[PDB]
């Protein structure tokens, strides 16, 4: 008889969707999670989606259907999924088991509506919903540890025991890449420049990704930057204008450790890691300290691993072994973990089938996916 | 009798342990798989499961028939769910297993899957057994 | 009276990728589904199993006569799952299906396998004619990339008064097997 279709894997982020086929080692498609609409003035269509909204962002206002990892606009999110299946992957959703990802502490009603839409609107044969941080851990070749998932809209500390996230100790932080980009725009403007537009915002995002780093000793790096020019780097804008950036390089991602830079009065990611660990079962805490896993684009700053080793070291007992693992592939480790999980021999029993959904209803997601 | 449920839960070969326990007035293990763990649930273990201190066992863990387990999810007293998911704790790399405890009007339904079996499958099975007995005012 | 006369070979898709297109054309003519998926499934073929074998014929290009997919079997090192066995529609009834399955047995046995497994409903007699028997369900192992981790006391009320023999649409299917 015909072989069964390979499962799809769709990691829905606040800024980027990553979609591909279970078993591959990298998504086939990575595109922005946006829907654009005409600013003022048929035009062509009522709305523009993903790669298309990106190419037309000059005449458009952009909406992010996912805010801080949570889906908030369901009609536009539906448009995103349609784009993923038919435009980006070019597959028939009714033919493939579909593995979706969700943010830690995703509200109950949200994952119910996720299951409902996938089954009733896209007619999937079967599906599953996995926590993004858990997939990242699987990608690191592990099933227990604490993950630091910092993307574009949200940062989470997720402690995981034997592949099961421990919600009671998850820690959420509404600070991520997009906020850092905004912060760099702000202080670059304080340096004499003018980055204030959405387009200029994308430009600053590239500046941030290509020249920022985390200082190991912040106050000592500030002194070096005030004493010399060794840390200053330049950046060529698309119009040939050239700007130069100094201590901003490491002031920007320093926000992760000192949210007060952006006016937030909350703990830095090191303090949140520690609190998360301390809310967990005593017997597993040592395994947490030795399996600190980083995922998300915002953890790709040069120097972040060494710095959080240092800070965690200083927060944790004097005998604790602490290890910070930053796979080179962690922009996409959540997706890779989904590929892994959906390819495992143990997963065939885990799918929610069209027939389980007919009998039990959307509530079934709360029983099979955690 | 009640043992006809242990088998009705053991029939699909997905679980290595199962039990029905009374938690009202004075807890007793009504039915369980012989020679396994749940058969030896002590009244103090029940009391912790159904007690009010829904916070300590997160950092202290808990025990079921003496087996150390870690708490993953706790909805055991919240209406509509009445469920609790756990994962056992082992020493020296020995395998661990997923546990689900559901609560009805008078009984605690406990299931421990065998190696590799996902906790969401055990949760579904336990939830369906509990819904059946709630449907029968148990 | 089905004596194939054409010169035929049996080669993995991933060693003749210029024929992958022709193979997808072949299978999707029998089981229509998205061409993106069929091309991907054939693109997973590898020496690590799953691998797709094409029955090919010399003579502009070579013809893709038939195809069968071979996967490894969970907990059964010596078993292979056979799926998606199809001969080109215009070439059925010439013995190419018998040669395809017999070539599968040779290929598998050379590599140390000793049991083939497959599912069918309407073609049960085609397989019994070639020696297959009714067996029990197996779980095939899907493709994982080389680059992935690869490290992973009141009385009781009344009672409520193997989905492996069912397939994608809820039909019953025969599990058949063969020693080789
Ligand atoms: C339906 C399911 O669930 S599993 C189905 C497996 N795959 C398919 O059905 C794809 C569509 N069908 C096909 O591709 C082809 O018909 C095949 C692969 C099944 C057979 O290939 P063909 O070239 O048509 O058959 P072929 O010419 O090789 O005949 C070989 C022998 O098998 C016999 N045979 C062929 N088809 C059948 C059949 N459906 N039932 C019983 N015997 C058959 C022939 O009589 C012949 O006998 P002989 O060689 O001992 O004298
Ligand atoms: N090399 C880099 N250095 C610094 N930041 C980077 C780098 N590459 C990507 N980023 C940042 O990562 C963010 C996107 O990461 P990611 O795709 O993990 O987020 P997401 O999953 O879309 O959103 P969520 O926060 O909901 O997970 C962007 O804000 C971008 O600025
Ligand atoms: C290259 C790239 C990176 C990214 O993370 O894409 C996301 C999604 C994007 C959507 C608008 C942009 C014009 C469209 C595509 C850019 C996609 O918004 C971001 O740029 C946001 C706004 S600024 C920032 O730092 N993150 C990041
Ligand atoms: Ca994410």
């Amino acid at each position: 008889d015909e072989d069964e279709t390979t499962a799809l894997v769709c990691d829905n982020g606040s800024g980027l969707v990553k979609a591909g086929f279970a078993g591959d080692d990298a998504p086939r498609a990575v595109f922005p999670s946006i829907v654009g609409r005409p600013r003022h003035q048929m035009g062509q269509k009522d709305s523009y989606v993903g790669d298309e909204a990106q190419s037309k962002r000059g005449i458009l206002t952009l909406k992010y259907p996912i805010e801080h990892g949570i889906i908030t606009n369901w009609d536009d999110m539906e448009k995103i999924w349609h784009h993923t299946f038919y435009n980006e992957l070019r597959v028939a959703p009714e033919e493939h088991p579909t593995l979706l990802t969700e943010a830690p502490l995703n509200p109950k009603a949200n994952r119910e509506k996720m299951t409902q839409i996938m089954f009733e609107t896209f007619n999937v044969p079967a599906m599953y919903v996995a926590i993004q941080a858990v997939l990242s851990l699987y990608a690191s070749g592990r099933t227990t540890g604490i993950v630091l998932d910092s993307g574009d809209g949200v940062t989470h500390n997720v402690p995981i025991y034997e592949g099961y996230a421990l919600p009671h100790a998850i820690m959420r932080l509404d600070l991520a890449g997009r906020d850092l980009t905004d912060y760099l725009m702000k202080i670059l403007t304080e340096r004499g420049y003018s980055f204030v537009t959405t387009a200029e915002r994308e430009i600053v995002r590239d500046i941030k990704e290509k020249l920022c780093y985390v200082a190991l000793d912040f106050e000592n790096e500030m002194a070096t930057a005030a004493s010399s020019s060794s840390l200053e780097k330049s950046y060529e804008l698309p119009d040939g204008q050239v700007i130069t950036i100094g201590n901003e390089r490491f002031r920007c991602p320093e926000t992760l450790f000192q949210p007060s830079f952006i006016g937030m009065e909350s703990a830095g990611i090191h303090e949140t890691t520690y609190n998360s660990i301390m809310k967990c079962d005593i017997d597993i805490r040592k395994d947490l300290y030795a399996n600190n896993v980083m995922s998300g684009g915002t953890t790709m700053y040069p120097g972040i691993a060494d710095r959080m080793q240092k800070e965690i070291t200083a927060l944790a007992p004097s005998t604790m072994k602490i290890k910070i693992i930053a796979p080179p592939e962690r922009k996409y480790s959540v997706w890779i973990g989904g590929s892994i999980l959906a390819s495992l021999s143990t997963f065939q029993q885990m799918w929610i089938t069209k027939q389980e959904y007919d009998e039990a209803g959307p509530s079934i997601v709360h029983r099979k996916c955690f | 009798g009640w043992n006809a449920y242990i088998d009705n839960l053991m029939a699909d070969g997905t679980c290595q342990d199962a039990a029905i326990v009374g938690y009202k007035d004075s807890p007793s293990v009504w039915a369980a798989v012989p020679g396994k763990t749940f058969v030896n649930i002590t009244p103090a273990e029940v009391g912790v499961l159904v007690g009010k201190d829904r916070s300590s066992f997160y950092v202290n863990g808990l025990t079921l028939g003496g087996q150390k387990c870690s708490v993953i999810r706790d909805s055991l007293l919240q209406d509509g769910e009445f469920s609790m998911d756990l994962r056992t704790k082992s020493t020296g790399g020995a395998p661990t297993f997923n546990v689900t405890v559901t609560k009805t009007d008078k009984t605690l339904v406990l299931l421990m899957g065998k190696e590799g079996v996902h906790g969401g499958l055990i949760n579904k099975k336990c939830y369906e057994m509990a819904s059946h007995l709630r449907r029968s005012q148990y | 009276g089905h004596m194939s006369l054409a010169e035929l070979t049996l080669e993995p898709v991933h060693r003749r990728p210029e024929l992958l297109d022709a193979c997808a054309d072949l299978i999707n003519d029998q089981w229509p589904r998205s061409r993106t998926s069929r091309l991907h499934s054939l693109g997973q073929s590898s020496d690590a199993f799953p691998l797709c074998l094409m029955l090919l014929s010399p003579h502009a290009a070579p013809v893709v006569v038939g195809h069968a997919r071979l996967s490894r079997v969970l907990n059964q090192p010596q078993s292979l799952l056979v799926e998606t066995v199809v001969v080109a529609r215009a070439l059925r009834g010439r013995g190419f299906g018998r040669r395809l399955m017999e070539g599968l047995e040779v290929f598998a046995r050379a590599r140390g396998f000793r049991k083939l497994h497959l599912t069918t409903h309407d073609q049960v007699h085609f397989y019994t004619h070639l020696g297959y028997q009714l067996g029990e369900p197996v779980q095939g192992l899907v493709f994982t990339s080389r680059r992935l981790p690869a490290t992973l006391l009141p009385p009781p009320p009344p009672l409520p008064e193997e989905t492996q023999y069912q397939n994608v649409r809820g039909r019953p299917i025969f599990w058949m097997e063969k020693d080789i």
